[PDB]
């Protein structure tokens, strides 16, 4: 599949986070207790609660469609579906909104992707939830300077930065560190404070920022400059409007 | 020179705009601000008086953390807090709607058609003078033919009143002037003759109905209130007897042949009746704001006081009460009429299109729309990347997208001099803007962002029709932010670059040419920065008729 | 024929039922399965008469929480149930031999009903079917227990609610799948106020019959709107048989590719990689490589796309047996496919347009709900002509109890009474046999 | 004793109200009146002002040529012109209409249901009362989550908040009594034990929007307002994500599947969405009006202050304004609730039956209807053949009409405990009143009165409905003055004899038993008067934002 | 050719548009025929009135017994004539909004086909008093124009569509 057209760094890092074939950088490592206290949903050593009982208990008719679409792990074990939001600084972060729904549509199964300009979310099965987490945390689609986990109150992709280079957060969830150049997050995602902090690593400088951003920006690769993605684009309006007429 | 909002950024923020980099948090969230320290006193206020808690700082989340930013009003010198520019809290934005709501225009053609051919009397500008006098009685809510009927207080009701306008010079000369809406005096020479070619011999009035009985009731109360008082006046003024068969075709006339609601009626999961804000057309509501017939030199100036009247009353009231409600939409509404940005895009649009093609020159096809459109957009795009500040200000990214959309499609139908072409470049604007950001606005904002390019020309039954007849109930139309009133400036914009006199309905043009309202429809943003001080003085209040 | 093309046809697993079939033999105005199935929506209700029983005994007549004191009746309708709705069949039909079924469910506790077809030949609409029913059931019941003209107003609030003091038959005890002409957003529009749940409990949660009967009622509704008519028309049923009908065995061979692992974008893959193969679409032109594709038959791309729209949701929504995300697949189904090939998405952007304010008033404050309350005349979800709200209807029937208003919840009385009716529950194999007898008459 | 009314009449007339003959044409015409004396010269100062003729006495007929005479309002000793029991003139009138139009009942059992279900999270009266807090902060305008949220001025919108109430004692005795309508305070123990069991352990909401946002926007703006801050409040009390699935439900509930609106919407001709006074039923007005909570002990006390809310409500705001306008219809409703002359009708009813019968003890058939409805109408008409001052004042045959059935159609239901049959007497009534006089009321009068005796125990389609089910909306009321405030009344009268806590919907009488209402709604009358009087202190007004 | 859609007073400046759509009356009544009609030879009928100023229009039968009430007539009819009447002049993509303006009015806007030029003795269903009321919404007058002011043939047309309502 081809994904995106373009010749900018912007573009091929585009088609690299939908490639399900492209392995997304490693740049941190979290456990997974951490990744269920990021995410605020149940308590370390809690079991999974459920929203129904279990496939194999439910006895369903015979459906073609059913038997050939297999289920999720957390849809055969009756789970609820949970979310994960992020917010993406316009200041080059490295994933963008739509960018994250077009990826985990193309990467992740049984997946509920919503883009806004402040914030993204995918709501999905929990046990589910906690693997796909794990890896939008700990790979390139997160930055712990400019991309927040943020599940409410999510101002802040559009505000300058602060001087440490952090984005903006009414309600703080991740704190740099000037002692160890790390970031913490000392709250979960909906705000709540955390036992204990969690490492996020280092923030990316700006040369690495400006190699993985999906962003188009007149100071990093401007969208207009990209002649052949905004070839596309205009074909597209072009087409859906000589069909719609005739 | 610079750009536009470049003052508006150095009022709001301490660093220069554009600075990269700002330091949050050190505030004291809500203390910073002369507006929420008033509603913390005020909530304290309330909650004692009345044994139920109410405003509290410290309930959900701290608002504060950053800059709560004034607000310049565009082509005003007003800085303000955006509560300032919420329609509950802005008694001009209350009275805007109100002097809409509580109009329509009534012919007066049936009328004197039954009075000459079924009454069997002459009609003249006296006889129109003496119904003029009798129906400016009756209409505030008082008395012509009854013993024993009590009435409204006149000072509860000065603001209702009948007017007449004619295209009939020497006719309209006849009748006593301080009924007539004179077309002549209120718009420049070449408007006024158009305007008078459209009307013809035809004579309508325009009727307002009192403020407090509007708020009181609803918009449907308009038309019939009108009626009721037309026809005791033509009992009274043309000597009928007090209800006979003949009544009943001035009813129907006034009712429904002659008569031209603000707003139609709405389907039922939105039911309402006429004149409620989702009924008016984009065309009518560029008609009723007047910036057309002072500011004509200059068709951005037009264009943007219809944006601002429509984006308020569009998005803040209707959008944001009538169809949803509480803290509701004010700044999605004021992107488009503040801080000089919109203007800052449209400007530099229409002096592109003027440098390139000429208004109103450019072939009206898809090449003009996929050049026009797609230079403004990202004209307006790199403004947010080489200003922080400004980016910071704008921080939704709908408010982005209904602003540099607005500039991009005025700016088409600049240069095309029609209003389907300005729709299709507000459109690409969006697509453009979507992947450059790789965002655009909330959630649901491009629903009709998706299906727009295709139903821009289509001739579909619900799909198809000019931008000028579209409306808050074009299907595609009815729910989001930050499009209606941008769109009613798009209609306005290949019209005030042709010089046009009115939009879609003349009728509607001329009935709004009245300086006897209690809102300016000249200056709409003026008014709106009037109310935001606590400077306009609204009708319809009860303070004659309760305690001192 | 108007059209050349033919499809072939099977049943819902996926074997041939009948091979070249012309396009038109599908068509809402051809296809006698399809006037059976919109026939029978207009002239079916099912009737409530346990509820009927209860409002009346308890005098809670009139709406959520209304009671009138003092007027309780207590009737002993449904131990005779027989006979009451053997009166009520004798005011209902036309004639002795008439196509007129009333027939008892849970043992009196509901009745199916279908008034005559003959009453709406000489109809402008479809309300004599609950104006007819409810008048024939209270006429039964007063005259069952000869109730006095003092207290059968009672029994008339029991049947038929609020009605006319509200416009909307309010706490009625019976129901249609059709809802008032009133509540119709534009003309032509009442084959689309059809809640999703309704199709879900009327199908058993059967996945392509949901799919099917979505696809019939809706594209029905576009005939009757006008917007098949003339250049339009292909698309529609290319839509029709392509989204709706499984033409071809599309939907259902992609989703057998993709079932046990694959994602929206895997299924965009292989639906592009099928429609160059069959010639649906070729390379237009290189960019750096980026190849943009073309094609000569709008019309056929827009249907196979449409087909992997479905089979899209069916993976996506199947892997996670939770309806909601059928916003985000219509969304971005759609949007993914423009950038992969170049060419415009299912219905010209309407679709990806009805699933951006769908996904926004499905996961928000301001109205809307869970998938299974939209329909085709929502102001949400009419945008689309067509092609959005049978993947809706899919992804409830695969929804495994994730939703607080389920088909359960909300259509227990509907599936009661119309999942009873064969080519109502059943749609895609009548309709593919009706088209298989007319094929030699296009 | 003396009849009711003649202390009324004593004070209107010089003469005995038996006497015969008077003097006319000698008063001045409006120069006897004060309150036309002040319309007079605020008409002047008006035209002059805004440079337009006005109120003009010397326009049409000469007022006054009769005595203009005041008005006792019933139950009270307050005497005054009608025009200040004009609903323009009356601010207590046009807050009754508010406090009903800017009310909802909005359940919280599927939104708890949700939460426990859907989220897994636990609900409690802790989590309630935090929840309350919350809405109480959100719901006038408020913020909750968001960053650089603008705000409503708290005191402009200090009417607005949110209750609770539910059957169940333990929660509702457990959260702060500033949130809930506590039934055990509020009836009597009787009829709290049954509107305890009809609610159960439901928990419902009483909200209230602020009534300056009611009256800019209208009455289908409520239920959507509501739910919007219900839909904050409930994100922010309860930890969802803000804006995940699951929020789609609290909507759904909150705006259809566990609301209750005050009216339901309207068709076409008369386009209006909820909560306008045509969609409001006659058995819900009942059970806003509180009577029925306070004078309990007096069954016609009850009926009749029914029969002065809906009076008020239905005939002067609805039909004399939303449905037509202008002067209107006051004095066609202040025969129902002034002059106490429907009162001395009623109680003589009332009399006759609880002698003969007892109260709800004779048989629910005509040959009661024929016995109670002809005896009470005679009493009444003879009433104004015997007093020539009670026919000078209720001078309209329409007014005569109403008030004579309504106590007629009153007495009927206090002797059947059924209010259908006191429909069929209201009928007869006007069948034998038409006879009587050879008059009833004005031309279009008796549509309804005709179409009636056939309709009342009809079972068809668009004619079946008890009446406590029947409104304006029914087909037959839907045009005309003089009918629905009494059926409202008639509605009322079996259930106030039978002592029964509430006519149609529990949930809709607890609504109304709080006095945060601006109006109080336990003595109609009584506020009517205030308002009459310019004492009453509406809610709404700008004063706050506007010059001084 | 004046710009004057959308309802009473109503005009765009700059929209007009000057087609010949009399002097071509036939060409473009035939092909709407085509769309209008289920198959050739149905009881679809289009014909010319006033010398090519009116069409008489009863679209097929067959169209309605697969409909849900009544609409189709005046929606399919309209889309007919408008894509008649593009393609009979070659109108183009830019202008053809002006077309299904003057056929329909500012629907859908207005609930109502609001300034269409098209009429029907039938009302929209949505300005029905209840359901079933649609052969009541009929003008009297359009009763007696149908049938000439035959008094006792005007009487038996509202008879039958009243008693049939
Ligand atoms: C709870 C929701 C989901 C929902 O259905 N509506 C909300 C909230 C609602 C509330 C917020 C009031 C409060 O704080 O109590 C109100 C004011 C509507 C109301 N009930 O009165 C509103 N949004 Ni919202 N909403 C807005 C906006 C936005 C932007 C904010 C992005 C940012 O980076 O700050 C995003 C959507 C996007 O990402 O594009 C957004 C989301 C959301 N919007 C998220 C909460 C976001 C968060 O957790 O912080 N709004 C805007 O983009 C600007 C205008 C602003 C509206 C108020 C005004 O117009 O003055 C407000 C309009
Ligand atoms: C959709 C329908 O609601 P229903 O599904 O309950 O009928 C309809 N409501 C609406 O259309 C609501 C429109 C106004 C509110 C939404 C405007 S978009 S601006 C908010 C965006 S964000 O700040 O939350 O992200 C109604 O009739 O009430
Ligand atoms: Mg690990
Ligand atoms: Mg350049
Ligand atoms: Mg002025
Ligand atoms: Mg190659
Ligand atoms: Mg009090
Ligand atoms: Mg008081
Ligand atoms: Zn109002």
């Amino acid at each position: 599949a081809q994904y995106y057209p373009g010749t900018t760094k912007v573009a091929q890092n585009r088609r690299n986070f939908c490639n399900p074939e492209y392995e997304l950088e490693k740049l941190r490592e979290i456990s997974d207790e951490d990744v269920v206290k990021i995410l605020g949903h149940r308590a370390p050593g809690e079991e999974y609660p459920s929203v129904h009982p279990p496939l194999e208990e439910m006895d369903e008719p015979e459906d073609a469609i059913r038997e050939m679409v297999e289920p999720i792990d957390g849809a055969k074990a009756g789970d609820r579906v949970r979310y994960i939001q992020f917010t993406d600084s316009m200041y080059f972060a490295p994933a963008q909104p739509y960018v994250r729904s077009r990826a985990y549509l193309c990467r992740y199964r049984g997946a509920d992707a919503g883009t806004l300009s402040g914030r993204q979310i995918i709501e999905t099965r929990e046990r589910d939830l906690e693997k796909i987490s794990k890896e939008l945390l700990e790979t390139e689609f997160f930055d712990p300077a400019r991309s927040g986990v943020r599940g409410k109150s999510v101002h802040g992709h559009s505000l300058r930065l602060d001087e440490d280079g952090m984005m903006f957060d009414m309600l703080r969830r991740q704190i740099y560190n000037k002692d160890t150049g790390r970031v913490e997050m000392v709250k979960n995602q909906i705000g709540d404070e955390l036992d204990e902090p969690v490492d996020l690593g280092e923030p990316l400088d700006e040369e690495t920022l400006m190699e993985k951003t999906t962003i188009y920006r007149v100071d990093g690769e401007a969208y207009r400059d990209d002649v052949e993605a905004v070839e596309i684009m205009q074909r597209i309006h072009v087409l859906r409007s000589q069909g719609g007429f005739n | 020179a610079d750009k536009l909002f470049i003052n508006a950024l150095k009022k709001k923020f301490e660093e220069s705009p554009e600075e990269k980099k700002t330091t949050f948090y050190t505030l004291g969230g809500w203390k910073q601000s002369e507006r929420k320290t008033e509603f913390v006193n005020a909530g304290k206020e309330v909650a004692a008086k009345r044994g139920i808690p109410q405003y509290n700082p410290d309930i959900g989340t701290p608002l504060g953390q950053r800059v709560l930013m004034p607000y310049q009003v565009s082509t005003t010198d007003t800085y303000v807090e955006g509560d300032d520019l919420h329609f509950v809290n802005n008694a001009a934005m209350q009275q805007m709607w109100d002097d809409i709501r509580r109009t329509v225009i009534v012919g007066l053609n049936h009328a004197h058609a039954v009075i000459e051919k079924r009454l069997g009397k002459e009609v003249t500008p006296e006889t129109i003078t003496h119904y003029l006098e009798t129906v400016n009685h009756a209409m505030p809510g008082a008395a012509v033919v009854q013993e024993h009927m009590v009435e409204t207080h006149p000072a509860l009701v000065a603001d209702s009143y009948v007017k007449v306008f004619t295209g009939n010079d020497e006719i309209a000369d006849e009748i006593d002037p301080a009924f007539v809406i004179d077309i002549n005096k209120q718009f420049p020479e070449d408007q006024a003759e158009t305007l008078k070619a459209e009307v013809g011999d035809g004579i309508w009035q325009v009727v307002r109905i009192p403020t407090i009985v509007s708020r009181t009731c609803d918009g449907a109360t308009t038309s019939r209130w009108s009626a009721m008082q037309i026809g005791m006046s033509m009992i009274s003024a043309y000597k009928q007897a007090a209800g006979e068969a003949a009544t009943g075709d001035f009813a129907y006339a006034a009712k429904h042949a002659e008569v031209i609601h603000m707003g139609t009626y709405l389907p039922v999961r939105r039911a309402r009746g006429e004149n409620e804000p989702g009924g008016v057309p984009f065309g009518y509501l560029a008609d009723i704001c007047q910036s057309s017939r002072v500011n004509y030199e200059d068709p951005v100036r037009v264009s943007l006081d219809v944006v601002a009247t429509g984006a308020m009353l569009y998005d803040q009231i209707w959008l944001g009460s009538y169809m949803s409600g509480g803290v509701g939409f004010t700044q999605y509404a004021t992107a488009a009429y503040t801080d000089n940005i919109l203007d800052d895009f449209t400007y530099f649009g229409k002096e592109y299109v003027e440098d390139k093609y000429g208004l109103c020159e450019a072939p009206n096809n898809m090449d003009t729309v996929l050049d026009v459109a797609t230079e403004v957009t990202f004209y307006g795009l790199e403004q947010y990347e080489e200003y922080p500040a400004l980016l910071e200000d704008q921080f939704g990214g709908s408010q982005r997208a209904a602003v540099v959309a607005a500039a991009a499609g005025c700016s088409t139908a600049f240069a095309t001099g029609n209003a389907q072409t300005g729709l299709s470049g507000w459109y690409l604007s969006m697509y453009l803007h979507k992947e450059q950001h790789s965002r655009l606005g909330f959630y649901g904002y491009d629903l009709q962002d998706q299906c727009g390019a295709s139903n821009v020309f289509s001739i579909r039954g619900d799909e198809g029709l000019p931008l000028e007849l579209r409306g808050p109930n074009y299907p595609n139309y009815a729910m989001n932010v930050g499009h209606q009133g941008e769109y009613a400036g798009i209609s306005q914009a290949p019209h005030a670059a042709r010089g046009d006199a009115f939009v879609f309905n003349p009728l509607v043009k001329i009935a709004f040419a009245d300086d006897n309202l209690v809102f300016d429809f000249t200056n709409v943003r003026g008014e709106f920065a009037k109310g935001a001080l606590r400077e306009f003085e609204p009708a319809g209040e009860r303070a004659l008729i309760t305690p001192a | 024929a108007k059209f050349e093309d033919k499809v072939d046809l099977y049943d819902d697993r996926g074997n041939l039922v009948e091979e070249q079939v012309p396009l038109e033999a599908l068509s809402p105005l051809r296809n006698p399965a399809i006037k059976s199935i919109v026939q029978g929506i207009k002239r079916t209700v099912a009737v409530n008469l346990e509820g009927i029983e209860n409002a009346l005994k308890t005098a809670k007549v009139g709406g959520p929480a209304c009671k009138i004191m003092g007027r309780e009746l207590d009737l002993d309708i449904v131990g005779n149930a027989e006979s009451i709705a053997a009166a009520a069949k004798e005011m209902i039909q036309v004639t002795e031999d008439d196509d007129t079924n009333v027939e008892l469910l849970g043992g009196g506790k509901r009745a199916l009903v279908q008034v005559p077809s003959a009453r709406f030949d000489v109809a402008a609409e479809y309300s004599a079917a609950p104006l007819v029913t409810a008048t024939a059931f209270v006429q039964a019941i007063i005259n069952e227990f000869d109730v006095s003209m003092y207290d059968a107003n009672m029994v008339k609030a029991a049947v038929l609610g609020r009605y006319p003091q509200s416009v909307e038959y309010m706490g009625a005890n019976i129901a249609t799948m059709l809802d008032i002409p009133q509540k119709l957003e534009g003309p032509g529009y009442a084959l689309r106020n059809i809640m999703v749940n309704h199709v879900v409990a009327a199908t058993l949660k059967n996945t392509l019959q949901a799919a099917a009967l979505s696809t019939i009622l809706e594209q029905t509704a576009m005939f009757e709107m006008g917007d098949a008519v003339g250049a339009f028309e292909r698309m529609h049923l290319l839509g029709l048989a392509y989204q709706g009908m499984n033409a071809d065995n599309l939907v259902f061979d992609l989703v057998k590719a993709n079932g046990k692992e694959g994602t929206v974008g895997s299924v965009i893959a292989d639906l592009v990689e099928r429609a160059l193969e069959d010639g649906v679409i070729k390379v237009e032109k290189e960019l750096t490589d980026y190849k943009v594709y073309g094609t000569d038959d709008l019309a056929m791309w827009n249907a196979y796309a449409a087909a992997g729209l479905m089979a899209a949701t069916m993976v996506n929504q199947g892997a996670a047996r939770a309806a909601q995300g059928v916003s985000s697949t219509l969304l971005y189904y759609n949007d993914l496919i423009e950038f992969e090939t170049g060419l415009p998405s299912v219905d010209f952007g309407k679709v990806e347009g009805t699933a951006v304010g769908f996904s926004f008033f499905s996961h928000s404050i301001y109205g809307g709900g869970g998938p299974g309350i939209f329909n085709g005349n929502h102001i949400v979800t009419r945008h689309s002509k067509g092609f959005a709200i049978p993947c809706v209807a899919a992804a409830m029937a695969l929804d495994a109890g994730t939703q607080m208003f389920s088909p359960e919840a909300t259509s227990g009385l509907i599936k009661e009474v119309f999942s009873q009716v064969d080519e109502f529950r059943e749609p895609l194999k009548y309709v593919v046999e009706a088209a298989a007898e007319i094929k030699n008459e296009i």
